[PDB]
């Protein structure tokens, strides 16, 4: 079948195109496909440092003091409340410089983001409430794991669900 | 109400189109056994109703297609639209 | 994958145009198991549900390698004649065994001298290599002598 | 497609059922349609749409496709083995001691009210 | 099988009235342990017996397979819901030491219905009466068309 | 270069000494009984720590 | 190759607590273990069910006495019936004086119904005594121990009897013979008989226990439309359970239909288990053999009884399909393998996992426990194998080779040896200490190897594959115990072909024979 298959593939005029695809593609400086370097390079902070052949405008020099400041914030889950603007702004500048942008976030982004956030969480908790009672109760972790087994399209996988399946402790401990 | 609804499923006056055997198989597949007959007929009924809903979606979306005011066929455009209007995902078939 | 040409694309599907279906599926048998016997003591019978030497016709990359009258019967397709299979060690072990068995000197210590080898072969591993030699030996013992109460008693206890 | 059989040959799987090539080709068509659709949206986005502000002209460079694919794999397509996450997470679990007890030759079950008691379900 | 019997009466009335519709067009324009495959095909039978709307198995076959698989997924999603609530391992569920089930065995069922599709119970009563009214409604619509065509042909 | 690879006999890989057990029995009155360990948490009890 | 030596030696040079002295000892990962022995129940006692983080032998000796007797011949009943009661009361007096009066009471009124037809007042004689000083005041036992008791018995019977209590000094033979030579003598003669047993050790006890080619009995499963993943056989070889691909578990009874509940309801020998959502990929039995465990792709693990054929528990701590679930050799603890590139070790009482193990860059295909039950061996599709400390969590050893996946693993009873079977079709025998395979058995054509197993005593193993063939391999051809026994590659005793049947498992019984399971018939 293999020989006959190759012969029939040669029956098509694309035998020439098939003959040319012998090299190693990605004719670039490279596209690594390993794992550990993806991880590391996706773990260290980057820095948007710029060239200046003739003129690279922007009128505001690039800094990486911002990235350190961003990674140092008392982010959520330590504190007990959703972050107020200032914390979120400090974290964003870090991410924007860390991805390769420049210029300061303009104080409307934070608010629309908070808005979308609280909408998200109201949806989730409405789901859990729809689980526990049909029509004086009090809610637990297991109900939220149940509803994130039923509806997983809500949350993006990674990070937290694995962490969620490592917090379900037994009674005595 | 609700209690009439399990007053009624027991006797032959309301026996879903989905036969008892097939629903027993599908109960067993997804892992449920019980020596009641009501509940199985009930899941039968809800599924019957859901498919009826996509049926009417298909009927109306076929009725829009031409001449509002060689017989009928529920094709892939009608289905593409109704399944889409649900949460059922995109049907992008092809050729070549 | 029907063909179609344009002035080729090799695509069409002409499996449609149904109006009514009223067919019934037929149920197969349940999953039940068929035991047999295979490979008694190394040899593979071909009489019951087994193959004959037809894997010489198989594709040689696949299924590779092949090494392998009366009430006095104990096995013919096993070839116990050649005395190379047992071991160099096992012949001497068997000699020690038989010699400690057929001792028959006193009534105070000889039974104590053999009883622990008796109770050894009672419980010890890997003896399925030297069984038929043991069987032929003991049948030789019974057909050679009839008078000694001692030997027949020891053999009854050996079969226990 | 015969080339799909040729691609099957790379993984030593010459035992197909002939529905797979139809199915996987259908799949790739669906996938790339969605991909180069939202990439076209992003090409519009660089072209500064609303209820009439400018035109819509297509180039579709590789960067837009890269954007349209990274969003998909944001919630799909089993990624690189996330080892470090799992290592630290499991160290957090692998922290509190074993029970160090003796049920004395049986089975020790969870307490009833956590056990199931698989009776005939009934109202 | 009164539900089966009434869907069958819908089927018979559809057959006869659509036949009459078509010939009237012609005259106008003249001028137990069971297995997988049996289960699948039984479901396909039942499905194409649902379809009073179009015509009973009067569509391409891919769509029949589509519909079969979809309803399979839905039924499985039902049961995956009820059994999940039943295992629960949470204080809200779980028989209390003093036999206090915060939510008895029935709210489970009502609730699993609610999570998937159906909102309330009496929507089923509603869909049932809706079905039997669809029968007489389409009956009388095409019967009035029949009488008016019997008048028109003269 | 220090691992502890050393077995020891159970009651399961030999014979003549398989033990008895009396938890999975059959009462004449009741159906059967099992071994199931013991917490102190009851039903309708305080759930957990404060919300802070 | 040498580059690896270069780089690891530079590494160890940089590790300041690795000097040049001990770095070379670190390079002694190529000397394997010595040939060690199996712990017979002659010297080494039993151990208790416990944790992996670090009395009543009298009762077990009496259990030996009441078992070995009734299992004897009919000629020897009328004489050992009187050997029963006196040693029972003797051992009861021994323990109640040792310091466990409660235990004394419990096994007294447990074994007070031993000789109730002969002795009528003695149960009342010994029922009105609880405490040690209540014995020291009691006079009948004192006059009993003063003189000895007469015992009428032949010679060869006591010879063979003692020659049975020499092989089992593990859960109690020494105490009973000590009490005998103390009281009756119907341990001086005991010592002479121990020397006689040692004389049996000189060439009368078998030394090598060389190879032994196996018997087989096959079990082909017809009429399944390939809807069938796993089999598994029992411990005492009475049942065989197969996990289907539509959430079904169809217990089969070998040799009859006694599969009936103990209840009054539930009125042939095949029992089907529901309670699952997805396909079943692994099943395992309880070594006490009244329970059953079964993993699936719906990230459940589930527990069943076997006197009512009924579920009891569900388990959920996994994020993806669970392939194989295996018990501990002792009970109490079970483990699972998944597609979430992680493995979780469970108990049976607690419902969420105890430990989680994470070292695989792909899916963990199989899991197994070393015979001490303090290690777990995962094997994966990343072409690597690993070992874990259940308490520690983290990987003691890693074995790499085997271009291709992995599917099944085995452990030889004595604690040196693990078996790697994979799509490559080459069986590899690994040594835990070396981390380097001792042998590379070559055979089996070019097909996946699904299952395999060792002997009762590590003399022989068996592979079992998808090339429609089973393949017995010797194992000691070139190992540290080179048993040769003389008159594609070697270490291949014999191959038994099948009628176009891919085979799925094995189970060595106690005895010589294997027991197999395959499909597809013809």
């Amino acid at each position: 079948y293999e020989r006959l298959k190759r012969d029939i593939l040669a029956l098509p005029v694309r035998e020439r195109r098939r003959i040319k695809a012998i090299t190693r593609e990605s004719g670039k400086k490279g596209m690594v496909n390993s794992v550990i370097t993806q991880t590391r390079q996706a773990l260290i902070p980057k820095v948007p440092v710029v060239t200046r052949p003739t003129n690279v405008p922007g009128n505001s020099v690039q800094w990486a003091q911002d990235v350190i400041h961003g990674f140092q914030a008392l982010l959520a889950s330590e504190i007990y409340e959703l972050p107020e603007m200032d914390n979120l702004r400090t974290r964003m500048t870090g991410i924007s410089r860390e991805h390769g942008l420049i210029g300061p976030v303009d104080d409307s982004v934070i608010e629309i983001m908070l808005i979308g956030l609280e909408q998200h969480l109201k949806g989730i908790v409405e789901a859990a409430i729809d689980i526990v009672k049909y029509r004086r109760h009090t809610l637990t972790i297991e109900d939220m794991y149940d509803t994130l087994e039923q509806y997983p399209y809500l949350v993006e996988p990674g990070g937290t669900l694995l962490r969620l399946q490592s917090v379900m402790l037994h009674d005595e401990d | 109400t609700l209690e009439e609804i399990l007053e009624m499923m027991e006797d032959e006056e309301f026996t879903p189109i989905i036969p008892d055997a097939v629903t027993d198989y599908y109960l067993a597949k997804n892992g449920f056994e019980t020596s009641d007959i009501k509940i199985k007929r009930i899941l039968a009924l809800a599924t019957q109703k859901f498919i009826s809903d996509i049926a009417q979606d298909a009927y109306e979306y076929s009725r829009i297609r031409s001449s509002s005011s060689n017989k009928v066929v529920l094709t892939m455009d009608d289905l593409r639209s109704a399944l889409g209007e649900y949460g059922i995902n995109v049907k992008r078939p092809n050729f070549y | 994958f029907k063909e179609a040409l344009v002035g080729y694309v090799d695509d069409d599907e002409v499996d449609f145009e149904k109006l009514i279906n009223e067919p019934l599926p037929k149920v197969p048998r349940f999953s039940t198991f068929t035991a047999h016997w295979l490979a008694i003591e190394g040899v593979q019978p071909a009489i019951p549900q087994n193959p004959s030497p037809n894997d010489i016709k198989n594709i040689l990359p696949i299924n590779r390698g092949s090494m392998e009258i009366s009430n006095q019967k104990q096995g013919l397709e096993v070839k116990p004649l050649v005395k190379h299979v047992l071991s160099r060690e096992l012949q001497l072990y068997f000699d020690k065994i038989v010699e400690v068995l057929l001792n028959q000197e006193e009534t105070k210590e000889a039974e104590l001298l053999r009883n622990s080898a008796l109770q050894s072969v009672r419980a010890d591993p890997g003896l399925h290599q030297l069984v038929p030699y043991f069987i032929q030996f003991i049948s030789e013992t019974i057909t050679k002598n009839l008078k000694n109460i001692s030997l027949l008693s020891t053999m009854l206890e050996l079969i226990y | 497609v015969r080339l799909l059989h040729l691609i099957f040959a790379t993984q030593n799987i010459y035992s197909y059922q002939d529905h797979v090539p139809l199915q996987l080709m259908d799949f790739a068509y669906r996938y790339t349609t969605g991909t180069l659709q939202d990439a076209t949206i992003y090409s519009d986005h660089a072209h500064a749409s609303n209820a009439g502000n400018a035109g819509t002209n297509a180039q579709l460079t590789t960067e837009d496709i890269r954007l349209a694919i990274a969003a998909r794999t944001n919630y799909q397509f089993k990624p690189v083995p996330p080892k470090e996450l799992l290592l630290e997470l499991a160290a957090e679990r692998n922290k509190k001691p074993l029970p160090a007890v003796i049920p004395t030759w049986g089975i020790r079950l969870p307490p009833e009210k956590y056990c199931l008691t698989g009776k005939d379900w009934v109202l | 099988g009164m539900n089966k019997k009434f869907n069958e009466i819908i089927h018979l009335m559809q057959q006869i009235r659509r036949i009459c519709f078509k010939i009237s067009l012609i005259r106008q324009m003249q001028t137990d342990k069971l297995d997988s495959d049996v289960s699948y095909n039984s479901l396909k039978r039942s499905i194409s017996k649902i379809l009073m709307a179009n015509g009973f198995e009067s569509t391409a076959p891919f769509c029949s397979d589509v519909i079969t698989q979809i309803a399979e997924n839905y039924f499985g999603n039902l049961v995956k819901t009820l059994k999940n609530h039943i295992e629960s391992k949470s204080i809200n569920k779980v028989m209390g030491d003093a036999k206090f089930q915060k939510v008895s065995n029935k709210d489970i069922l009502l609730l699993s219905l609610l999570e998937n599709g159906v909102e309330s119970p009496d929507a089923l009563y509603e869909y049932y009466n809706e079905n039997i009214v669809k029968q007489i409604s389409k009956l009388e619509g095409l019967k009035s068309r029949l009488s008016s065509f019997l008048a028109e042909l003269l | 270069n220090l691992d502890l690879s050393v077995p020891l006999n159970p009651h399961r890989a030999t014979a003549n000494l398989k033990p008895e057990v009396k938890y999975p029995y059959y009462d004449p009155e009741t159906d059967t009984v099992v071994h199931e360990h013991r917490p102190d948490a009851r039903g309708n009890m305080v759930n957990a720590d404060t919300v802070d | 190759a040498a580059d690896l030596n270069r780089i690891v030696l530079e590494y160890l040079n940089k590790k300041g607590y690795h000097k040049t002295e001990s770095m070379l000892r670190m390079e002694s990962s190529h000397i394997p273990a010595p040939p060690t022995n199996i712990p017979t129940p002659q010297t080494t006692n039993i151990s208790r069910p416990t944790a992996p983080g670090r009395p009543a032998t009298i009762k077990r000796g009496y259990s030996i006495l009441k078992s070995w007797c009734e299992s004897s011949l009919d000629f020897y009943r009328p004489e050992l019936e009187k050997f029963l009661y006196p040693v029972f009361v003797h051992c009861y007096l021994d323990l109640i004086a040792r310091g466990y009066p409660s235990h004394a009471r419990e096994f007294y009124d447990k074994f007070s119904k031993d000789h109730s037809v002969l002795h009528e007042y003695e149960i009342s004689k010994l029922g009105g005594i609880s405490l040690k000083e209540h014995l020291q005041e009691n006079d009948v036992a004192k006059i009993f121990r003063s003189h000895k008791f007469k015992v009428l018995i032949g010679r060869t019977t006591f010879n063979l009897l003692l020659y049975f209590l020499n092989e089992n000094d593990a859960v109690g033979g020494g105490v009973v013979l000590r009490l005998i030579n103390q009281y009756i003598e119907p341990a001086q003669d005991l010592r002479n008989d121990i020397a006689m047993i040692q004389d049996s050790r000189a060439k009368i006890k078998l030394s090598a226990a060389q190879a032994s080619l196996p018997s087989v009995c096959m079990y082909t499963f017809h009429n399944t439309n390939n809807d069938l993943t796993c089999l598994k056989f029992n411990d005492d070889s009475t049942m065989v359970a197969s996990g289907f691909q539509d959430s079904f578990i169809k217990l089969w009874s070998i040799d009859g239909s006694p599969l009936r509940s103990l209840l009054k309801n539930d009125p042939k020998g095949s029992r089907r288990l529901v309670g699952h959502s997805g396909a079943v990929y692994g099943v395992d039995f309880s070594p006490d053999n009244r329970y059953l465990i079964s993993c699936s792709e719906d990230k459940t693990v589930r527990l069943w009884s076997l006197d009512t054929y009924t579920c009891l528990v569900s388990y959920k701590g996994h994020s993806s399909s669970v392939w194989d679930v295996k018990f501990s050799p002792m009970g109490h603890y079970f483990a699972t393998a998944s597609h979430d590139q992680t493995a979780r070790l469970w108990s049976c009482d607690h419902i969420y996992p105890l430990r989680i193990f994470a070292g695989h860059l792909n899916d963990v295909d199989c899991v197994e426990f070393h015979p001490n039950s303090t290690y777990l061996f995962t094997g994966s599709s990343d072409k690597t194998a690993r070992m874990w400390d259940i308490a520690r969590g983290e990987c003691v050893r890693v074995f790499m080779g085997h271009s291709g996946a992995i599917n099944c693993l085995a452990v030889s009873p004595d604690g040196r040896w693990l078996a790697s079977a994979g799509e490559d079709s080459v069986v590899c025998l690994w040594d835990i200490s070396t981390g380097r395979r001792i042998k590379a058995m070559r055979g089996h054509g070019r097909s996946s190897i699904y299952s395999l197993a060792f002997s009762r005593e590590g003399t022989v193993l068996v592979s079992t594959g998808a090339d429609n063939s089973v393949r017995v391999w010797d194992v000691k051809k070139n190992t540290n115990s080179p048993s040769a026994q003389p008159e594609a590659t070697n270490d291949h005793m014999s191959v038994y072909f099948t009628k176009k049947t891919p085979v799925y498992t094995v189970h060595f019984t106690r005895r010589n024979l294997c027991l197999a399971g395959g499909v597809f018939g013809g």
